[PDB]
RNA sequence: CUGGUAGUUAUGGCGAGAAGGUCACACCCGUUCCCAUACCGAACACGGUAGUUAAGCUUCUCUGCGCCAAUGGUAGUUGGGGGCUUCCCCCUGCGAGAGUAGGUCGCUGCCGGG
RNA sequence: CUGGGGCGGUCGCCUCCUAAAGAGUAACGGAGGCGCCCAAAGGUUCCCUCAGAAUGGAUGGAAAUCAUUCGCAGAGUGUAAAGGCACAAGGGAGCUUGACUGCGAGACUGACAAGUCGAGCAGGGACGAAAGUCGGGCUUAGUGAUCCGGUGGUUCCGCAUGGAAGGGCCAUCGCUCAACGGAUAAAAGCUACCCCGGGGAUAACAGGCUUAUCUCCCCCAAGAGUCCACAUCGACGGGGAGGUUUGGCACCUCGAUGUCGGCUCGUCGCAUCCUGGGGCUGUAGUCGGUCCCAAGGGUUGGGCUGUUCGCCCAUUAAAGCGGCAC
RNA sequence: AUAGGCCCAGGCGACUGUUUAGCAAAAACACAGGUCUCUGCAAAACCGUAAGGUGACGUAUAGGGGCUGACGCCUGCCCGGUGCUGGAAGGUUAAGAGGAGUGCUUAGCUUCGGCGAAGGUACGAAUUGAAGCCCCAGUAAACGGCGGCCGUAACUAUAACGGUCCUAAGGUAGCGAAAUUCCUUGUCGGGUAAGUUCCGACCCGCACGAAAGGCGCAACGAUCUGGGCACUGUCUCAACGAGAGACUCGGUGAAAUUAUAGUACCUGUGAAGAUGCAGGUUACCCGCGACAGGACGGAAAGACCCCGUGGAGCUUUACUGCAAC
RNA sequence: GGGUAGCGGAGAAAUUCCAAUCGAACUUGGAGAUAGCUGGUUCUCUCCGAAAUAGCUUUAGGGCUAGCCUCGAGGUAAAGAGUCAUGGAGGUAGAGCACUGUUUGGACUAGGGGCCCUUCUCGGGUUACCGAAUUCAGAUAAACUCCGAAUGCCAUGUACUUAUACUCGGGAGUCAGACUGCGAGUGAUAAGAUCCGUAGUCGAAAGGGAAACAGCCCAGACCACCAGUUAAGGUCCCCAAAUAUAUGUUAAGUGGAAAAGGAUGUGGGGUUGCUUAGACAACCAGGAUGUUGGCUUAGAAGCAGCCACCAUUGAAAGAGUGCGUAAUAGCUCACUGGUCGAGUGACCCCGCGCCGAAAAUGUACCGGGGCUAAACAUAUUACCGAAACUGUGGAUGAACC
């Protein structure tokens, strides 16, 4: 009566902290905001975080319990 | 939370069918199952396909959903097919009276000898109900009727080597454990000590009568048998030395109880327990007089005893639980008939007297003259005979008593 | 001893590596029966050991059962090939890791405690040590 | 000195106690006008400043709650070896969680009034 | 597909655990969902905070609504589960249709087919004072290709030419094709009358591993045994040995390891049925019981059952239990 | 020398016949008899594309087909379903007939836009159009099917009689542990020292069951089952003798099989069962007569089992077809 | 002598017969049918060298694309590999109880149900019969998390080593895997089981060791050598090397299978009571008196059983430690002076051993012999030991001068 399961959705980080990315590069795939959009980063309709401009990826803390990813040129 | 069951009965011209149903309900309480429904159908001969008429099989299925009963209990032992036909028709689990008793024993049973007896029953009961399933199993999906070297049959020994071989092992094991009883009997038998065996219906009060006579008339009165208001409280024979205040000595033995429509497989096991009763010098049949169906209980008991092999044994029909009635007096006798209350001491003091009339008849009065030099013989008479008077002379001691013929050979010189 | 209900009817056997994380010091009674090596203690073994302790004390003093059988285990009947999904739940076990005080007793003298616990220990599939507070 | 407005994982929070007030801030008085209530000038909005530090507000004290937190030891563990292999032990590196010593009633920037 | 095959179950998609702190990861492993819904349950502006408990109050009851205090979420979030969410992604109200057209640097995911995210540009809008947000919904299921048909549109083609027929292109609709990458528009059984090609890749026999089960031996000792745990037994539990059972596995053999019982012939083990020696005994004696040593020899004629086995008759000192391809 | 063994009791089949050449001789087939049905003569049925035939040089007391199977006693209830037969003339449906209209085209007419006769052409509505099916009746020795519940039955009827519910109708007569019986080696008796077989009473099929016949039944059987007498090397338990072979000699002289072989045993090991590997233990070289434990001996690319988008034969309310009607 | 012929005949019916063929005859042809199946496929050396996986598949022992091999070519801040440093994502091990579930024992009140009840069980008084909260203490988790490693992963560097990487083409094979270690599932925390992950070896690897023994330990064979050094494993003999050195242990052939449990084995520690003003063992007296303590009982007189268990003489003796008696008598202990002249008695921990320990052809659970070390522990050093590495000579591929 079991035997079922969906395809795995290859979620999680797609570029590293300190890595140069082009504009539009997906940084993080996630359900909801495990990580929040930082500066020069946007949240897609499925919570995908992406670089709005070229630059270096930086994962920072944004207040005790939360976390964010920025892109600094 | 005791589960919900439903009980089904069929009067095959049975004398008191009403009781047999009440009893089966009492049994269902004992196994810890809550009787929600009572289905009675009054046919002459039972339907060899579905025990009940195929019409009722729907009338049950209807009441089993309205009351929400997980399984249904049938007052007679059901044939294998008789069961399968109901399993399908009802869509519910089914348990006949035999399987319901076999469950109660299996719980109640706390000695190896007992556990094996009941394992042998359950297996002998179930073996058939698996046979028809074990033969039907893989007749559809088989090895194309075995045109091969494999050899042997999947028809026979699928069951007969799974069950029936272990029934042979379990009987061989039970025989070994009942041959060990002859070695425990050995000393009593050799000492020719008279045995007063209690029988009767469950709850009759016989394990209580025993406890009574052990309080009053045992050198070690620390040891009482298990007594409780449940069906089949006792399942293993006890033997207790009873020494009367006069110094007469017998053994009092308390057995398994009986109950109407006792499975013909359990009956084979019982024979081993009632081994002491069949070899008894006296037989005390205890009936619950307070209950309405006591003439019904008593006859059902005797019919069982005949099957067990209790023949030509002096019987005493003690009627018990007199206190529950207001009309009847406590201690009374009318030949084999004796009315008494197992709770009360006066009752026992009276039952004791009735035993002393049946066993120690050969005990007669005799005079002895024992010199002072052989005091040991005075002690023997103080311990193994009832002294009426104790006279003292200058030459020796002169003592007149009730002694046995065995003592009238030993003390003959006196 | 049985969980009144369970989130999941079937459950991994798990493992018994390491010293028990808690319940390694007698905390309620005077004397305790400490597991020296790891083992599954079934509920049938806990009951056996409990009655054996209790009968010998004669309704005297207290008995704490410090382990509870939280974990079901399943079995396959004889004559059933492997596969066709996990077998039906059979019973209940407490995975006892080494150093876990399984029973504790107070309100009887040392000798009776020490005797009660050796009778209990003989019903358990694990090497035991009697320890006091 | 106080109003505004930021930054900083609560060492910043909560709770308790106390003091202060046209220099703002506040409550407070009113519903004529703009504007309000799925009813209500409570709120929102607008017009006042008689009244008051009582509350919020600001400053000061406190470790009751939280929060932060070593060292040491232990668990675990990469790699390398052993056993008596439900598991256990040794060597090398890394090293928690809990608990404890202790820390904390914030720190930092700009702008206006004083 | 399948711990042989059949029967049963399953077949596509989503969430979790298994999954070993990136991603991925199997089993007829453990749990649940889906084949939609919503004109607002979508967009935007503005405003807001839930559950529960305590306490007091008419019908009012434990629990309706009202008021106060305490309440980081113990609520809610259309719908499983996970990840999120109180600057709310949760709750109100006003206006709306961005549930827009053309696209799209660049990424993720993927054998392919497909799938996913996307700043930004243009057209023309919604809301907003503006900033700005808006290419459906907190996120992740709600689907199905091609071929062939149908309808709508069209500065495309139109078989000499003008048309037309018909085709193309754009948009959209019609099969549980669900065995869900869909053999066809259209598909059930028996074979013991069978045949060919193959396989020890895979079952039935025997062997092997395993030893749950089985047999035997033990530990503890509540009980039984006339008193009496241990003469003889021994529950609840616990620990082993053996490899005769019931099983598990599929490792040798399918270019054949060809058969149950009986007959003939035995041989071996000892966990001993008899006979020999001994300890204990509930060993007075007789007749027994039990354990230790002991494998030298011995260990049956019939009736019934195909029957191993069993039951029975009649014997015997005894009518042992196992192994050796049962 | 050559010439029946017999008897008692069952099952099945009436009987004599027939059959799987070469593993089945039977209880199977046939049979006389029975019944159903078709068939009016260029008969039906059958073979053949047809002609021509068989049927039959027959003619309903005859011919074909189905089922049953001498004889005796019997063969119950059900026509709702399926088939068959008949009826009725509504509904639906084909080709064919019919041709209202509508596209396309164009001689013109064009107020720009569009209209547009005639002819041609592509379609085409109503109406018309049979059998079958749908509907109604019959028919069971057609295919088939033949229940419950509640009381009184004092008995006794396993299955009556009286109420009810449902059904097309509720399994009648007879028979019943059977060539049929799961509980079951059913229970009691007989027969035996001992009887799961056998025979006979009770209980028993959820009712086995009446022409895929039910129940009887003399005669018959290389039929099956049980018992008895005779008789015996069947056996207790084997002995002796004869011939043929075997063996020796002379003559003649194959075969299957075969990687090469100087080819022990034990215990182990190993693709998990070793003459050949290890460690041991035994063992002088070559033959002859014998015996079969092993060489997983020989024989036959396993018949079982699975697999193969391999066959073949058979079935049907699988799909698609075809003859025939 | 004739007739019926294979999409057919014939059949007292069996799938029965139709030329030793019949569920559809024989023969020739279509025809070299087709065969995702089995078998087979022939000279040599050199260089490299897999896979047994994913996805989809009327697919599962077939195939296709990808992955992994090879050949060629290209470009190429070398983009690959390792380590260091730095940054980061991520919730496993462990742990924890803040949440969710599972759970033990107190304490605390609500209540209801037992229990009594002037009562309408409206209200009291009790409860340990349940009870839902509540706190205190204590547990537990694959699908709990206030926490949280080691590793692994992604990056960056102006770091040090190393030598691959990528792109495009030509050619493949593979899609049965096996075992071992570690982490999981399924199973019984069985399997030489099954299914993943991860590493290795086998596969496709010869050599040495493990008696023999694909998958274990050591280690990679280009060829030759009657050279050398080492690895695992060894050094009494088979059999090359120690009858090696030092200090201990074991008596079981333990070593050279096997547990619960059992025990006066033996070595070492560590606490501790008595002790030359005499212990402990034995031997020499004494071991009395009230008194047969009372009750109980026929009898119970230390000693069936119940209840008390005081004093006394001094050296001290229980209202008695075992036997004994019918009860008595009798023998014995405890408990004391005497003799004798050194140790003696409890408890805990560790090492190594013992029992528990029965299978089938033959010793048969060290390969054998045999071993009391030739066993074990700790420490040491020599040697033997491979096709490893080195030496010498030779052959050969690639790259670079
Ligand atoms: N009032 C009353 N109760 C009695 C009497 N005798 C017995 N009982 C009760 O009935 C119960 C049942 O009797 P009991 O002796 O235990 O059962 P039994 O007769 O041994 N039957 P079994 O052993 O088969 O169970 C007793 O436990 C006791 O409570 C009596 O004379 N009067
Ligand atoms: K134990
Ligand atoms: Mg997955
Ligand atoms: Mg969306
Ligand atoms: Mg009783
Ligand atoms: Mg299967
Ligand atoms: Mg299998
Ligand atoms: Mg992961
Ligand atoms: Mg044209
Ligand atoms: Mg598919
Ligand atoms: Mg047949
Ligand atoms: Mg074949
Ligand atoms: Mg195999
Ligand atoms: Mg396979
Ligand atoms: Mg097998
Ligand atoms: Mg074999
Ligand atoms: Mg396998
Ligand atoms: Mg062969
Ligand atoms: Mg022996
Ligand atoms: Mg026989
Ligand atoms: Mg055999
Ligand atoms: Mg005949
Ligand atoms: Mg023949
Ligand atoms: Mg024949
Ligand atoms: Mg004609
Ligand atoms: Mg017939
Ligand atoms: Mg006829
Ligand atoms: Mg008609
Ligand atoms: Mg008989
Ligand atoms: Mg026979
Ligand atoms: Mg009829
Ligand atoms: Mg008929
Ligand atoms: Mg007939
Ligand atoms: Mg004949
Ligand atoms: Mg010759
Ligand atoms: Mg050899
Ligand atoms: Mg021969
Ligand atoms: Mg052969
Ligand atoms: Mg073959
Ligand atoms: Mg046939
Ligand atoms: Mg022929
Ligand atoms: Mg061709
Ligand atoms: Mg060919
Ligand atoms: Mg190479
Ligand atoms: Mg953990
Ligand atoms: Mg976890
Ligand atoms: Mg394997
Ligand atoms: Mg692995
Ligand atoms: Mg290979
Ligand atoms: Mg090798
Ligand atoms: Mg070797
Ligand atoms: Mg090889
Ligand atoms: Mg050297
Ligand atoms: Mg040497
Ligand atoms: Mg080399």
């Amino acid at each position: 009566s079991n035997g079922r399961d969906s395809e795995s959705k290859r979620l999680g980080a797609k570029r590293a902290d300190g890595q140069f990315v082009t504009g539009g590069s997906i940084l993080y795939r996630q359900r909801g905001t495990k990580i929040y959009p930082g500066t020069n980063v946007g949240r897609g309709g499925d919570d995908t975080l992406f670089a709005k401009t070229d630059g270096v990826v930086r994962f920072e803390r944004m207040g005790r319990d939360k976390k964010k990813v920025s892109v600094y040129p | 939370m005791e589960k919900k069951v439903l009980i089904v009965g069929i009067s095959q011209k049975q004398k008191d069918f009403d009781y047999s149903m009440e009893e089966l309900a009492n049994l269902a309480a004992a196994n810890n199952m809550e009787v929600v429904g009572e289905i009675r159908q009054n046919i002459d001969r039972e339907n060899r396909a579905t025990y009940v008429g195929k019409g009722k099989v729907d009338e049950i299925k209807g009441l089993a959903e309205m009351q929400d009963a997980r399984l249904i209990i049938f007052n007679d032992e059901l044939s294998p097919s008789q069961i399968r036909n109901l399993e399908e028709a009802l869509e519910l689990d089914v348990m006949d009276r035999t399987g319901l008793i076999l469950a109660i024993f299996a719980n109640r049973a706390k000695t190896k000898e007992a556990q094996l007896q009941v394992q042998i029953a359950k297996l002998q009961y179930e073996l058939p109900r698996i046979f028809g399933q074990g033969e039907d199993m893989d007749q559809q999906s088989g090895k194309g009727g075995l045109s091969n070297r494999g050899s042997g049959e999947k028809k026979i020994e699928t069951d007969r080597r799974t069950i029936k071989h272990q029934i042979r092992h379990l009987q061989k094991e039970l025989d070994m454990l009942v041959d060990d009883r002859e070695v425990r009997r050995r000393k009593r038998k050799k000492n020719e000590i008279p045995v007063v065996s209690l029988v009767g219906y469950t709850n009759a009060g016989k394990s209580t009568t025993m406890n009574g006579l052990v309080r009053a008339y045992s050198e070690t009165a620390d040891k009482q048998v298990f007594e409780k208001d449940m069906l089949f409280a006792t399942l293993e024979t006890s033997v207790r030395e009873i020494v009367l205040p006069d110094n007469k000595q017998f053994l009092l033995t308390d057995t398994v109880g009986f109950v109407s429509k006792l499975p013909h497989q359990l009956v084979k096991a019982f024979r081993s327990t009632l081994e002491e009763a069949r070899d008894a010098d006296l037989l005390i049949h205890v009936v619950d007089y307070s209950d309405p169906h006591y003439k019904t209980m008593m006859k059902t008991t005797e019919e069982t005893l005949k099957v067990v092999g209790v023949e030509d044994v002096p019987v005493i029909y003690a009627y018990n639980k007199a206190d529950l009635l207001e009309d009847e007096m406590y201690p009374k006798q009318t030949g084999n008939t004796i009315i008494f209350s197992a709770r009360e001491e006066e009752s026992l003091e009276f039952l004791t007297e009735v035993i002393r009339k049946e066993l120690f008849a050969s005990y007669e009065k005799a005079t002895f003259l024992i010199p002072f030099e052989a005091g040991q013989v005075v002690a023997y008479l103080n311990e193994h005979a009832d002294i009426l008077e104790t006279e003292y002379l200058e030459n020796g001691t002169q003592i007149v008593a009730e002694v046995s013929p065995a003592d009238l050979q030993k003390l003959a010189e006196y | 001893l049985v969980p009144k209900r369970v989130k999941y009817r079937r459950e991994f056997r798990g493992n018994m590596r390491g010293r028990a994380k808690g319940g390694t010091e007698v905390a309620f009674g005077e004397y305790g029966l400490q597991a020296v090596e790891a083992s599954w203690i079934t509920n049938r073994q806990i009951e056996a050991a409990r009655i054996a302790m209790t009968r010998y004390m004669k309704r005297g003093g207290k008995v704490w059962i410090k382990i509870f059988p939280h974990k079901s285990y399943t079995s396959k009947p004889i004559g059933v090939r492997m596969g066709k999904g996990k077998g039906a739940p059979e019973g209940w076990v407490s995975p006892v890791k080494r150093g876990k005080i399984m029973f504790e007793i107070a309100g009887v003298p040392e000798d009776v405690a020490r005797e009660a616990l050796r009778l209990a220990a003989h019903k358990l599939p694990v090497k035991t040590k009697i320890v006091k507070r």
